[PDB]
């Protein structure tokens, strides 16, 4: 008699979704003014 | 032309044994898998009772995991 259970497995899957990644944590305001006016936020009210 | 009459039962009753051993043996390697694809990165649950059944394997008991929860431990512990 042939033995009626074959070694094929079933298969499930993951819940693979991708959506829109994230933008990176942008600059903070001070350093920001910094590497683009060369001199800190107190440094330019003070003129 | 008895004893062959004889055998077409034996050997049922013996495919009927080896159909027993073959889903216990399904089981374990569909677990495994699961295991597996959530080890390497993938959301499936590894719940018994969230496992894939095909006929291969039937409905999934508990004690279906705890032999391969102690046959994970074996085999890592013999490397």
């Amino acid at each position: 008699h042939k033995q009626k259970v074959t070694q094929e497995l079933p298969e499930s899957t993951s819940f693979d979704v991708k959506g829109i990644e994230q933008e990176a944590t942008a600059k903070p305001f001070a350093k920001d003014f910094w590497e683009t006016h060369g001199e800190t936020l107190d440094e330019y009210n003070s003129r | 032309e008895q004893v062959q009459n004889q055998m077409n039962a034996w050997t049922k009753a013996q495919a009927k044994a080896l159909d027993d051993s073959m889903k216990s043996m399904n089981k374990l390697d569909v677990i495994d898998k699961q295991f597996q694809k959530r080890i390497n990165g993938e959301w499936v649950s590894t719940d018994f009772k969230d496992m894939p059944v095909n006929e291969n394997t039937g409905e999934f008991k508990h004690s279906d995991m705890v032999n391969y929860a102690n046959k994970k431990l074996a085999e890592i512990d013999s490397m």
